[PDB]
């Protein structure tokens, strides 16, 4: 039986925060489809040559 | 279940062959809409007790 | 929309019938546990954070970017004054520095 | 008739975890888990920074935060109502 993911319980009360101290510079990439290919039919030289 | 139909079918070619693809295309198109929805984290928060 | 994170740039690269998307984001990283406060109550008055938030070490209070841990004094140019401290829940004491005082106290 | 229902692969038991798992990350870490690790902040604080994003001061929220918290919840049980009234 598959997992959803891993269990991570945020400590939320109603006093603290959580502040970052740092950063990474995260570079993803993010493929798209834009064209296909441009195919004609002849329909009387398909069909009947 | 007919053995003649099916023989007469063949004729046609791969027509079912297509319809099965396109089928089982829209089967994986709607797992993977799900996903796109609702996946998209990758850790199970729970909410504190109190 | 653009990327995981907050979204700093993108670059665009061709690819054969489609385009690739490289982007450039910022990931918060390395958090730390602070005591926070909605307002700081001073001469019963309440001052409230003018961009970022209110965290405690543990003994002193300071105000810093809320995306960026960037510990200041809380000081009244960095802070407004609306109303008293009897309203707001969960305000807590603490001095509020004001720049103008060594300037006429010399 | 040669006709198949495939189950979907993820059940719904499991989407509802995943509903749960976005709504703890929205009410106890706000914004902050979906553009990296969560990080907890009071709800009071979350929904003052929302009221500086539509351009509200924060004062406004923690000052009336009691009739906030009731317009909201009264808000919420209409929404049921109105589910379970309308066909
Ligand atoms: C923030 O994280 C960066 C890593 O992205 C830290 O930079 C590293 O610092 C150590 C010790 O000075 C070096 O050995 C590494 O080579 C550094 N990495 C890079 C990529 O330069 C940085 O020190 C961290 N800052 C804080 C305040 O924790
Ligand atoms: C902030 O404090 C909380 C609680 O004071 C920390 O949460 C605990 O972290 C320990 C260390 O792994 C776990 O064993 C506990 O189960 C956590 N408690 C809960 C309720 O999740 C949290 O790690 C602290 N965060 C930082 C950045 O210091
Ligand atoms: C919270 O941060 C403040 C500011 O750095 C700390 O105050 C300093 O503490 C060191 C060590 O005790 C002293 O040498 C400095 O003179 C203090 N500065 C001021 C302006 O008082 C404070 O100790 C920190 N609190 C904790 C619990 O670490
Ligand atoms: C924060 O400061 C205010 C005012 O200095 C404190 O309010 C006083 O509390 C004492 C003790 O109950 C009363 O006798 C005074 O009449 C109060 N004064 C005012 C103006 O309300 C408040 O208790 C302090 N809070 C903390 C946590 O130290
Ligand atoms: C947080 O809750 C505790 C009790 O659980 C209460 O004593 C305290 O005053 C609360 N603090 C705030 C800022 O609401």
């Amino acid at each position: 039986t598959m997992s959803l993911g891993a269990e991570n319980s945020v400590a939320y009360s109603n006093n603290s925060i959580a502040i970052p101290t740092n950063f990474t510079i995260s570079v993803t990439t993010e493929i798209l489809p834009v064209s296909m290919t441009k195919t004609s039919v002849d329909c009387t030289m398909y069909i009947c040559g | 279940d007919s053995t003649e139909c099916s023989n007469l079918l063949l004729q046609y070619g791969s027509f079912c062959t297509q319809l099965n693809r396109a089928l089982t295309g829209i089967a994986v198109e709607q797992d993977k809409n799900t996903q796109e929805v609702f996946a998209q984290v990758k850790q199970i928060y729970k909410t504190p007790p109190i | 929309f653009c990327g995981k994170g907050y979204h700093l740039m993108s670059f665009p690269q061709s690819a054969p019938h489609g385009v690739v998307f490289l982007h450039v984001t910022y990931v918060p990283a390395q958090e730390k546990n602070f005591t926070t406060a909605p307002a700081i109550c001073h001469d019963g008055k309440a001052h409230f954070p003018r961009e970022g938030v209110f965290v405690s070490n543990g003994t002193h209070w300071f105000v810093t970017q809320r995306n960026f841990y960037e510990p200041q004094i809380i000081t009244t140019d960095n802070t407004f004054v609306s109303g008293n401290c009897d309203v707001v829940i969960g305000i807590v004491n603490n001095t509020v520095y004001d720049p103008l005082q060594p300037e006429l106290d010399s | 008739n040669g006709l198949t229902v495939l189950p979907p692969l993820l059940t719904d038991e499991m989407i509802a975890q995943y509903t749960s798992a976005l709504l703890a990350g929205t009410i106890t870490s706000g914004w902050t888990f979906g553009a990296g690790p969560a990080l907890q902040i009071p709800f009071p604080m979350q929904m003052a920074y929302r009221f500086n994003g539509i351009g509200v001061t924060q004062n406004v929220l923690y000052e009336n935060q009691k009739l906030i918290a009731n317009q909201f919840n009264s808000a919420i049980g209409k929404i049921q109502d109105s589910l379970s009234s309308t066909p």
